């Protein structure tokens, strides 16, 4: 899971 | 939406720059990239809760952030330059402000001059915070893939709503009509600038090891996906004029 993915799906 | 944008506006990020250290291009460029990484975490947090953006599929959200990160970063830089220095300097962070001297030492003098021209325009227009926040959203939705996004219709609906939102802002006539024309011409001028910034960014990213120009994980992931798309012609810039 990419950092963009993590930050958008918190 | 204007009241929402005011509340979700990200706080200032410090570069952690030490002014008593040598002004080499490697040190300057590495500091700015580490700063970009910290700034982008806030940018993504700001994007996540934007009215309408939260309704785009995650894949379209990623595509839009990867295409627009450079535009949002340069526009926010010019905003801080205008608000903290009246566009006399490039206010990257409170502890890292570029004058002509730092511009020459960064090895990106002409690109710094290009980013400064936008700050100069903000002084000329006397840009308001409200206008700035809507323009930032329009920059987030300023580039799409050549074949469009997964939810192209949802995208076009959101973007039209933010264009209408900008028109509603400037109508607060004649002067309001000229203002909408000037703010949308300013948005289009970001495409030419960002194209030159990304060219140098892609070069330093490829030549990271030889140049000793560090990139934080946030920028490594974004640029690794973005660079092949831009270079193959997959990016499609959206314009108000031309
Ligand atoms: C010319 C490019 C464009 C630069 C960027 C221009 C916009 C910007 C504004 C900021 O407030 C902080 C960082 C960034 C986002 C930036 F200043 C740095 O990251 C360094 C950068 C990518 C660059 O200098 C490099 O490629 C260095 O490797």
């Amino acid at each position: 899971k990419s950092l963009l993915q993590q930050l958008l799906t918190e | 939406p204007v009241m929402v944008l005011e509340n979700i506006e990200p706080e200032i990020v410090y570069a952690g720059y030490d002014s008593s250290k040598p002004d080499t291009a490697e040190n300057l460029l590495s500091t700015l990239n580490r700063l970009a990484g910290k700034q982008m975490i806030q940018v993504v947090k700001w994007a996540k809760v934007l009215p309408g953006f939260k309704n785009l599929p995650l894949e379209d959200q990623i595509t839009l952030i990867q295409y627009s990160w450079m535009s949002l970063s340069s526009f926010a830089l010019s905003w801080r330059s205008y608000k903290h220095t009246n566009s006399q300097f490039l206010y990257f962070a409170p502890d890292l402000v570029f004058n002509e001297e730092k511009m020459h030492q960064s090895a990106m003098y002409e690109l710094c001059q290009g980013m400064h021209q936008i700050s100069l325009q903000f002084v000329r227009l006397q840009l308001t915070f409200e206008e700035y926040t809507i323009m930032k959203v329009l920059l987030l939705l300023s580039t799409i893939p050549k074949d469009g996004l997964k939810s192209q219709a949802a995208f076009e609906e959101m973007r039209t709503n933010y264009i209408k939102e900008l028109r509603k802002m400037v109508t607060k006539s004649g002067q309001s009509w000229q203002r909408f024309y000037q703010l949308t011409k300013l948005l289009d001028s970001m495409h030419d600038l960002v194209s030159d910034l990304l060219e140098f960014c892609f070069y330093t990213f490829r030549e990271s090891h030889a140049l000793k120009v560090e990139f934080p994980a946030m920028l490594v992931e974004i640029i690794s996906d973005q660079l092949p798309k831009v270079e193959s012609g997959n990016a499609k810039p959206l314009y108000f004029h031309r």
